[PDB]
RNA sequence: GAUAAGUGCUGAAAGCAUCUAAGCAUGAAGCCCCCCUCAAGAUGAGAUUUCCCAUUCCGCAAGGAAGUAAGAUCCCUGAAA
RNA sequence: UGGCACCUCGAUGUCGGCUCAUCGCAUCCUGGGGCUGUAGUCGGUCCCAAGGGUUGGGCUGUUCGCCCAUUAAAGCGGUAC
């Protein structure tokens, strides 16, 4: 009932490296992600299975308990596994194609939008509607992915623009 | 008068008020501040006195 | 929407703290309210 | 009777290290030091101090909010002129005169506090030009 | 970047291909030797100097034939520094002529306006008169010095004095045809600078 | 380039949630640059290139006098001033 | 706007025009946003913003006001009218 001690299973069957208190190296199969950690936290990275150690004090040490275990355990998962994000185009033939590794977008604004994506992330279309946003971390797939909503939000009005593959948009009614 | 003897007793490990009370409380010394600084300029016999001083602030 | 009385309405209603300033935030649009 | 002093003064040059010490925690005994309140020979109307240059100014940290609270005001003599810039620029960009106006804050007033301010030297980087007068270092009591 | 200067000599006209009347001002330029060049290393930033308008012997002096003794040429006149170039395809003792200029560039043009001695307040600063009529007093004078508060006059206020003979810049102005037998130059406009001037010729850095 | 009101990403304290407490973004005719002009009396008086040579007398001493070199001015003809 | 009365001096000349202006923001226009009882076109209301701009005449009255014709707009206030 409190992630900050509660540890799980860390196979880190990765080369899971570790540095000097404030820096981490997390290599493996996917790649490689590598980040400070709380220095002023006790790391504690033993036999396969780590965890962090709350030192004292109440309203700072907690929050950084959680917080810094929960990115040991997202970065141990993405360098072994990715995670993706999908984003719908329903409205009036707002065309999405794939012009090579960049993308254009055919919404209402007179002149085409083109998206450039940033390196190392991934970026698949199986259909001009459906965006597939590919990645081992997960705050520069979330980046992306609001970028791309960012260009065309829905409307209450009616349904178009961008969504987020399934996104609860509230739909209003009137003269 | 008194930021010289301020510095002499810097000098030394001490502050003057600690050394102004050591020297009050260890054998009377009725030395005032001008002979203090006139020692001073002229020390090593300012020294003498400082852990006069010390020995008493124990 | 300022209101400088906060106060909750809606069943739902949340109240946060978000850079030391008081906060109400609920699913339906007409509740946001900031202590100023 | 006592000993004033003129022309018979010696000074020294010594080297001060900047690197997680407070900005004003330091200004002062470097004021002091440069005044010449650490001598049994002082005399208010002479300037018996001594040089002191400082380096790596660009390390210098404050407390609390002071990057972001403190700002500098230099309005100029023409109408609607005041200019201002924040603290973290002035560490960023101008880190010598950020050190030089709390230095001279915390001096006196007049012809002799000019002087005084004349035998400062501040240094962005590690290194001083000044190896032909073989400065020596100090420690600060803090 | 690019440039050379010369002197002024008048005003005209050219019909163009439309049957277009378009004013004109001519440009002397003759070849222009490079005296000296500066590195960042040695000296701080990159330029190069320019001569132009060689002078008789009797009218220079020693350091200024000691100075020119590297490029290999007479005393000159005239001679000012040019930035922003490329610090190759220059050698000390160079020509510089007025083929470096096409027909359609653009331009800006420095120069230093003619003097009109003491002026006015009306005429220096363009303000407004009084009335003439209906028992008035107060014609071409400055107007009020400002409220009573301050105890004393703002820096700012706006007087008589010495007009004009300052440096001014006009940008943005067209070329019409270049001439290198006789070394011209036809710029469309008008130019700052009385006759027999000199007249700086700097490619556009857009505005 | 950094921001205001805003919109946000992952994220705990508080097994959920949450624009924030760690961290990372975007965002104005405001702000700092970009454009034009003045600017080393900036007593902190800055830099580069080229010329002239280290004369003669008094004074043990610091220094004090006299002709000069490179270079200027007085005086005269004028105005693009 | 009153109440009350501290420097009244060979006086505490109070209001409108002319010539020159400067400052505040509690924003008239221009820039960026949140809600709407916002299908759009046009709106309403509330935040952030002081860089620039903000008109010619008739009526008698010096004042206050009423009108004619324009414009993106014809903003409130302090500086001894």
């Amino acid at each position: 009932s409190r992630v900050g001690k509660k540890l799980l299973e860390i196979p880190s069957d990765v080369t899971v490296t570790l540095n000097d208190n404030n820096t981490v190296a997390v290599k493996g199969p996917k790649g490689e992600l590598t980040r400070t950690f709380h220095p002023d936290m006790e790391i504690k990275v033993e036999d396969n299975v780590l965890t962090v150690a709350r030192p004292s004090d109440q309203k700072e040490h907690r929050a950084l308990h959680g917080t810094t275990r929960s990115l040991l355990g997202n970065m141990v998962e993405g360098v072994s596994k990715g995670f993706e994000r999908g984003l719908e185009l329903v409205g009036v033939g707002y065309r999405a194609s794939k012009s090579g590794n960049k993308l254009v977008l055919n919404v209402g604004y007179s002149h085409p939008v083109e998206i450039v994506p940033e390196e190392g992330i991934e970026i698949e279309v199986p259909s001009q509607t459906k965006v597939v946003v590919k990645g081992t971390d997960k705050e520069r797939v979330g980046a992306i992915a609001a970028n791309i909503r960012a260009v065309r939000s829905p409307e209450p009005y009616k349904g178009k623009g961008i969504r987020y593959e399934g996104e609860v948009v509230r739909r209003k009614e009137g003269k | 008068w008194i930021t010289r003897i301020n510095a002499a007793a810097r000098m030394n490990g001490l502050s003057y008020s600690r050394l102004m009370h050591g020297l009050k409380l260890s054998g009377i010394e009725v030395n005032r501040k001008m002979l203090a600084d006139l020692a001073v300029n002229d020390l090593t016999a300012f020294n003498q006195l400082a852990d006069a001083a010390k020995a008493q602030l124990n | 929407k300022v209101r400088p009385s906060v106060k909750p309405i809606c069943e739902k209603c949340k109240v946060i703290r978000r850079k030391g300033k008081v906060m109400v935030i609920c699913e339906n649009p007409k509740h946001k309210q900031k202590q100023g | 009777t006592p000993m004033a002093n003129a022309s018979t003064i010696e000074r020294k040059w010594l080297v001060v290290d900047a690197a997680g010490k407070t900005l004003g925690r330091l200004s002062s005994e470097v004021a002091a030091i440069l005044r010449g309140k650490h001598k049994p020979t002082y005399t208010p109307h002479v300037d018996t101090g001594d040089h002191v240059i400082i380096i790596n100014a660009e390390k210098i940290e404050l407390t609390g909010k002071k990057l972001t609270d403190k700002i500098y005001y230099r309005h100029t003599q023409h109408p609607g002129g005041l200019k201002s810039r924040t603290a973290l620029e002035m560490r960023t960009n101008y880190p010598e005169k950020m050190l030089e106006l709390a230095i001279k804050g915390m001096l006196p007033k007049g012809s002799l506090g000019r002087q005084m301010f004349k035998k400062l030297n501040v240094y962005r980087g590690s290194e001083h030009p000044h190896e032909a007068q073989k400065p020596e270092v100090y420690e600060l009591r803090g | 970047t690019k440039g050379i200067l010369g002197r002024k000599i008048g005003m005209t006209q050219v019909f163009a291909e439309n049957g277009d009347l378009i004013p004109v001002t001519v440009i002397e330029a003759a070849p222009n030797v490079v005296l000296q060049k500066k590195t960042a290393e040695n000296d701080g930033y990159e330029a190069i100097q320019l001569g132009f308008d060689d002078k008789r012997e009797k009218l220079s002096n020693k350091p200024e034939k000691g100075h020119v003794a590297k490029a290999e040429t007479a005393p000159k006149r005239f001679v000012k520094e040019l930035r922003g170039v490329e610090m190759d395809a220059y050698e000390v003792g160079q020509e510089v002529k007025v083929e470096i200029f096409s027909a359609g560039e653009i331009v800006d043009v420095t120069g230093v306006s003619k003097g009109k001695g003491f002026q006015g307040a009306i005429k220096r600063h363009g303000q407004s008169r009084g009335p003439m009529s209906h028992g008035s007093r107060y014609h071409r004078r400055p107007g009020s010095m400002g409220p009573v508060d301050p105890n004393r006059v703002f820096k700012g206020k706006l007087l008589p004095g010495r007009m004009g003979g300052e440096q001014i810049t006009v940008q943005n102005l067209e070329i019409v045809k270049v001439d290198a037998e006789r070394n011209l130059l036809l710029i469309k406009g008008n130019v700052p600078g009385a006759k027999k001037s000199l007249i700086t010729v700097k490619s556009a850095v857009k505005s």
